[PDB]
DNA sequence: GCATGCTCTACTGCTTCGATATCG
DNA sequence: AAGCAGTAGAGCA
DNA sequence: TGCTCTACTGCTTCGATATCG
DNA sequence: AAGCAGTAGAGCATGC
């Protein structure tokens, strides 16, 4: 589904344990439950902001819900992250923190069971949207709660079956009591320790899959096939800029108009021309020969003949380069054709040529047709699509001149000594992490206007590089490195 | 700058030759210079054009005695043209010829650009010489013209006609002569205009010629006519202390107009009398419309919108302490791979001037870095306002230049990756080996590429980096229509522009009876 | 004000509140035309800018129901504020190329409300236009002849007025000129023979066939004198025989009196020398006319009246 | 044989979000 | 709407 | 008389504006 | 581009 969403039920344990120190003096296992889930919010807050959260804390005291069984009680309610909520969430921080859920519930109890699971059923049965994802992360440390009567494990496991009946899928967050994997008790036919990722991983994304066109190849004139012609490098910035009204937090949506022709009055948009103006004469058009003029072919791609991968050279292009895939909705069984044009392409290292107009009204481009194949293993690898690929190419004023009278010759000594350089430098070059200055500086600052903690947090910059870190790996072979072929000397 | 441009044109007697039996020449002559007048106008640009013009029953010359200086009339002279230049050849579609030479029009041009000289600025000049290669010359005087050519510091670029020596329009990447194409004078007068561009130029007078074909799906009619770029110095550095003063230039970019579009109301003819506003207007309810100074620039978080309008920004914006070009690191690993480049523009670091010893120390580097695998990772900011972008500097070896090549790269942000369905293991969508077959014939028989002459090297025709855009063209010509027939609906689009971009037919030929194969083999489409 | 200021921004509305805005204009216009009697030129300029701006272009499909907004709006701005051919025969027969594009069918498809619009149009006001309907009527008569057999019941009585108005305002202008038009008169006389000597099924082209026989019973009268004569005796002669003698009793066929009253009526206003010979079969008729009424309709049960 | 009681699915249109040309 | 370096006219001389 | 400022200036950068699928 | 609903030309069963 396109526009369905996921939701996340945050189970909070506390009945006696883990709001001890652990015999400790580090931290808390609950305020670091506190600390995850003011991290996973704060960054869906910006990330994935259309998800449905909920959290709900069980065994305590007293107990509000809408079913009204003992030792359950919940603060937040399916729906989307909002900032009084987190403002709201922030205050259990600390020994005063620590007290004033004390005094606004205590906890201990002789607490829940398959009831909990019941409530989390009851919260996901109720709200009408799409749902795709159902992930219960809970926050617990012990691994008996049926200590000492074996019914209570019994109706527990079959609730838990019939919750995976409809497919309610729970992972817990276990915490660090033996630090790993020692208790592995029978904790087990219910589901089917690591928490830095989701303190810091999540900093700002987005996430979309849509589709941006959809239109047709035609090859001769009778050979239509349809294709949709993806974008993978979306070119992203921060959201827009609203207006608001100063005092009553308002917006403002502004109008506008012309009129004036040196005697007032309003001028409707239907007696109005464009027009050029060169020294004394100007030429007079309407707005639809305008529009008109930048007709050349319908909207679509068109075959013109192959080319091998030998001119197409990388110094050429012009465009963020898109993806196109064929699409069994428009022509019934196009992609068999496509599969064995791929195949040939592979096995015959052939590329295609195409004149491409994406819109219902444009002028064209050239562009060209790239093969490209999968990689995979066992592990679900997959990291590139099996389709085509479309480099674009320029015409006629864009590939300008130097004054090319230049050329002077060298000498091969500096040859390994730029090689011990460039190996004293060397690095595999990436697989993700160059994340963006601006864009994380923003974020951070609007942040800091969002929770009021204290201060805009300074985001690190990671676009400089570590200039000791090099210098050290370097050596003393800078100055040499300057002038055993050419010094300056003034 | 400014440039002092001359063309030298014949309507001269076989000018007024008839056809082949497809098409005359003469049109295909107006054609182009109407569209050298209408780019060189419409460009805006600051330059001086002069015409000549010899093929007319007149004699309009300072210096005309018998036959020489001939019907040799100057009929334009040095100066910005306008829409009475286009007018004028829009009005001589007349044959109209009585003529002798063609040679001596070159050495008149060149003297009245000699007397009009005066003053201003002309770092470089560019004659297009029209001769029709045919009529009959004579031998009077070869060393003095030649030694002028050398010696006058203006480029000449000459036009055959359609020959050199199927079904050709204009130029559709195909063939010049039909099966012979040449007389004796067409013979002499090659050999002689072929040994004076030689003695004139050498290896590029090879292609210093050019017919009404290619010429016109080539951009060569601006060749040292235009100023080269703009210059951009800067300071490379590695590590700490590698400071070299290296300059760059730009290249390739998406070209766009300069002239905007204004709005005329009805009834006027007019601008000025146009007040476009906008009224700050709360409605919310019933309005109270507002003025400019109750705007909160406020931005969304979440389910809430705060503010921090405007200074408060200006207080905990971002910079960067100035421009930079340092260096990351580099890379021995090819995984930058041919699919992230993103770039709205391509940069050529390349050198710096002024006895460059700098730049022999890049050549230094570069001469190093060129063996292997190895590229640049640099971080690059053009000032204070610009923002920081990383990128791949790609090695460039070349005869004449010796070039570095920088992109932009996406940051993990700019990235997106999601699951598809893959189709080589399939079980409904497994091509057999006919329609094998038969995508194996359809790639065989729609290739473009041959290679021959015992050597391997590959011989490509339709180069589409050098096919001009039609864009600008066709808003070009539709404007001096408007401007010109004064109330008729625009006219269809000339046939040039689709000879120029169309393809050779005859691989459709080839591959016909493949598709036929296609369309009868393969399962349903629609 | 407010609603000519609103559209005036930018095009942002989609369209179908624009339809709703421009029969506003309109029926503001044709209600109380004693506040709006400055600013009731500009509208006209306001609807045709739009239709000239929908209708004629090269590109884009028409936007469909901005087109029933402006032409019903058109309908209720024309009363009160007629800039007819006698002093304007230039914006008349304007909006008269526009609404015969409007009616130009050219095309089968669906859904029929912008020409539904150019027929109420063309309907409720026509004397507007005297001059421009004198050498199209072949083209019109045409284009209303196959819409009225369009087997739909909200086109079929729209067309139906357009088509009596059209006749209608034909008549007075065929009569009140010299004799230059007996190719007109005649042309329309014989496909009126030669619709009433059709037999299949169609009862309607057999009332208008009547209707139009009765209103150009009128202007024949002019020079002959003799044509007017033989009609009426033609009147009764194809009358009697079709409802009195038989498909008088149980039937089906008793739908059909008022056509055959008012050509009646319509020549005994001006025909002179009365026959004398007739008038106990139109007795007969009419009595049969007065008993037939409790298996009618209403908008038929009024003009039995009349 | 003309004017009503009763179903019916394809067409079109507005909202939501995202992407690209534009004057300054 | 903002900045950055090139390129012909003043001011002390 | 040459250097040193100096208002302009082409030209670039995002930024709010507009269009569409 | 996805998607979301609701109108409406188009037929069937029925009365006077």
């Amino acid at each position: 589904k396109y526009s369905g969403r996921d939701s996340l039920i945050f189970l909070v344990d506390a009945s006696k344990a883990m709001f001890e120190s652990q015999s400790e003096d580090e931290l808390t296992p609950f305020d670091m439950s506190i600390q995850c889930i003011q991290s996973v919010y704060i960054s869906k807050i910006i990330s994935s902001d259309r998800d449905l959260l909920a959290v709900v804390f069980y065994g305590t005291e007293k107990d509000k819900n809408s079913v009204n069984f003992k030792n359950i009680y919940v603060l937040q309610e399916l729906d989307n992250p909002g900032a009084k909520r987190i403002l709201e969430l922030d205050q259990f921080k600390g020994q005063q923190g620590q007290k004033r859920f004390q005094d606004m519930m205590g906890h201990g109890s002789d607490y829940s069971l398959s009831e909990v699971l019941w409530v989390c059923a009851n919260l996901f049965s109720d709200v009408q949207f799409k749902m795709s994802h159902k992930r219960i992360m809970l926050f617990t440390n012990e691994d008996n709660p049926h200590g000492n009567d074996s019914a209570k494990a019994s109706r527990a496991r079959t609730k838990a079956g019939d919750l995976r009946d409809t497919g309610i899928f729970l992972d817990l967050m276990h915490l660090k009591k033996p630090g790993g994997f020692d208790i592995s008790l029978f904790y087990r036919d219910i589901i089917s320790s690591k928490l830095e990722d989701l303190l810091r991983k999540v900093r700002a994304k987005e996430t979309r899959k849509r589709a941006l066109s959809r239109l047709k190849l035609k090859l001769n004139k009778d050979i239509v096939i349809s294709v949709g012609i993806y974008n993978l490098v979306q070119k992203a910035l921060k959201p827009p800029p609203i207006k608001l009204y100063r005092e009553t937090n308002e917006p403002v949506k502004t109008k506008t108009r012309t009129f004036n022709t040196s005697t007032g009055g309003l001028l409707l948009p239907s007696d109005t021309k464009r027009s050029q103006i060169y020294g004394s004469r100007q030429i007079i058009l309407e707005k639809e020969e305008t529009e008109e003029l930048k007709r050349f072919d319908d909207p679509g791609l068109m075959l013109m003949g192959f080319k091998p991968l030998v001119l197409l050279k990388k110094h050429h292009y012009l465009r963020p380069s898109l993806f196109v895939y064929p699409e069994e909705s428009l022509v019934i069984g196009s992609s068999t054709l496509f599969s064995a044009l791929l195949i040939k392409c592979l096995e015959k290292e052939v590329a295609a040529l195409c004149r491409y107009t994406p819109r219902r009204n444009i002028p064209p481009y050239f562009v060209a047709l790239v093969p490209q194949e999968e990689e995979l293993d066992d592990q679900k690898i997959q990291v590139t699509p099996p389709g085509f690929q479309l480099v674009f190419l320029p015409f006629a004023d864009d590939k300008r001149k130097m004054p090319f009278t230049e050329k002077i010759m060298a000498t091969p000594e500096q040859v390994g000594k730029m090689k011990a350089i460039v190996e004293k430098l060397r690095f595999t070059y990436r697989s993700d992490s160059f994340e963006n200055p601006v864009l994380q500086q923003h974020f951070r600052n609007l942040e800091a206007l969002a929770l009021d903690l204290m201060e805009p947090e300074q985001a690190v910059d990671l676009t400089l590089p570590k200039v000791e870190a090099m210098n050290k790996r370097l050596g003393s072979l800078v100055d040499e490195f300057k002038e055993l072929v050419y010094p300056p000397d003034y | 700058n400014k440039a002092a441009v001359v063309l030298c044109m014949d309507v001269g007697f076989t000018m007024s030759n008839s056809i082949p039996g497809i098409e005359s020449p003469f049109e295909q002559a107006k054609k182009v210079i109407t569209m050298f007048v209408q780019r060189q106008v419409f460009a805006e640009n600051k330059d001086e054009i002069a015409l000549v013009l010899f093929g007319t029953d007149g004699t309009d010359n300072p210096l005309s005695g018998g036959d020489q200086y001939q019907n040799i009339t100057v009929h334009r002279h040095l100066m910005l043209p306008d829409f009475d230049l286009l007018e004028d050849i829009e009005s001589k579609i007349q044959p109209g010829s009585q003529q002798a030479d063609f040679l001596d029009a070159l050495i008149v041009s060149m003297d009245v650009i000699q007397h009009e000289t005066i003053g201003k600025k002309f770092e470089k000049r560019h004659i297009e010489i029209f001769t029709d290669l045919s009529s009959r010359f004579s031998k009077s005087q070869l060393d003095i013209i030649i030694h002028s050519l050398k010696k006058c510091d203006i480029s000449l670029q000459f036009f055959l006609p359609f020959s050199l020596g199927g079904p050709f329009r204009l130029g559709g990447h195909g063939p010049s002569f039909p099966l012979k194409g040449i007389t004796e004078q067409q013979k002499e007068g090659l050999e002689i205009v072929k040994m004076v561009m030689i003695s004139l130029e050498g290896e590029d007078g090879l292609d210093e010629i050019y017919s009404f074909s290619e010429s016109l799906r080539k951009l060569c009619v601006f060749k040292k006519i235009e100023r080269h770029s703009i210059h951009w110095p800067c300071r490379l550095t590695i590590g700490s202390n590698l400071s070299i003063r290296i300059a760059a230039y730009k290249s390739i970019l998406q070209e766009r107009v300069k002239k905007t579009w204004t709005v005329v109301d009805a009834k006027t003819l007019k601008k000025e009398d146009i007040q476009k506003e906008t009224v700050y207007c709360l409605n919310d309810d019933d309005e109270t419309e507002v003025l400019k100074e109750d705007i909160i620039q406020g931005f969304r978080y979440g389910s809430d919108i705060v503010p921090f309008s405007k200074v408060d920004e200006e207080q905990m914006k971002y910079k960067s302490e100035g421009k930079c070009f340092s260096v990351l690191g580099f890379c021995k690993s090819s995984q930058v791979q041919r699919r992230f480049f993103m770039g709205n523009q391509v940069l050529k670091v390349f050198a710096a001037r002024d006895d460059e010893a700098a730049a022999v120390a890049l050549s230094s580097l570069i001469h190093a870095l060129d063996d292997l695998d190895m590229v640049a990772i640099v971080r690059y900011a053009y000032d204070k306002r610009a923002n920081p972008q990383v990128g791949v500097a790609f090695p460039h070896i070349k005869h004449n230049y010796e070039c570095l090549v920088y992109v932009q790269l996406p940051f993990m942000e700019d990235l997106r990756q999601y699951m598809f369905s893959s189709l080589k293991n399939s079980k409904k969508y497994a091509p057999t080996e006919a329609q094998l077959n038969a995508v194996d014939a359809l790639i065989d028989s729609m290739s473009l590429a041959k290679k021959d002459e015992k050597t391997d090297t590959l011989e490509d025709l339709f180069p589409t980096t050098k096919i001009p855009n039609p864009r600008f063209q066709r808003l070009f010509q539709c404007l001096l229509h408007r401007a010109l027939h004064p109330r008729e609906p625009l006219p269809p689009i000339q046939q040039h522009i689709w000879n120029m971009l169309n393809p050779p037919a005859e691989v459709t030929t080839k591959s016909q009876i493949p598709l036929s194969k296609i369309k009868t083999l393969f399962p349903l489409i629609e | 004000s407010k609603f000519y200021g609103e559209l005036a921004l930018k095009k942002k509305i989609p369209d179908t509140v624009l339809e709703k805005v421009y029969e506003l204009l309109g029926l503001l216009g044709e209600v109380h035309p004693s506040e709006m009697i400055n600013n009731a030129e500009n509208l006209f300029r306001a609807f045709l800018g739009e239709l000239k701006t929908q209708m004629t272009s090269a590109v884009r499909e028409p936007k469909l129901p901005v087109l029933a907004g402006c032409l019903k709006g058109l309908s209720s701005l024309l009363c009160n504020f007629t800039k007819s051919m006698e002093e304007d025969p230039q914006t008349s027969r304007e909006i008269f190329n526009f609404v015969l594009k409007a009616i130009r069918p050219q095309i089968d498809l669906k859904r029929y409300a912008v020409p539904s619009a150019g027929l109420r149009l063309f309907a409720l006001h026509a004397s507007q236009f005297s001059t421009c309907l004198l050498d199209n009527y072949v083209s019109l008569f045409e284009v209303l002849l196959k819409w009225c057999a369009h087997t739909n019941v909200e086109l079929k009585k729209a067309a139906l007025s357009a088509l009596e108005s059209f006749l209608k305002q034909v008549s007075n202008m065929v009569a009140k000129n010299a004799e230059m038009h007996k190719n007109k008169l005649q042309y329309f006389m014989e496909q009126f023979y030669g619709i009433i000597r059709n037999v299949d099924s169609n009862n309607k082209e057999l009332s208008i066939a009547i209707r139009g026989y009765g209103l150009f019973a009128g202007p024949c009268k002019v020079i002959n004198a003799k044509d007017v004569d033989f009609m009426y005796v033609e009147l009764i002669q194809r009358c009697k025989q079709m409802f009195l003698t038989q498909t008088d009793t149980g039937d089906d066929r008793v739908y059909q009196m008022p056509s055959f009253l008012q050509s009646v009526a319509s020549v005994l206003l001006y025909l002179d020398t009365v026959p004398e010979v007739y008038t106990p079969v139109l007795e007969h008729l009419v009595v049969m006319q007065i008993d037939s009424f409790p298996q009618y309709s209403p908008k038929m049960q009024l003009v039995c009246c009349r």
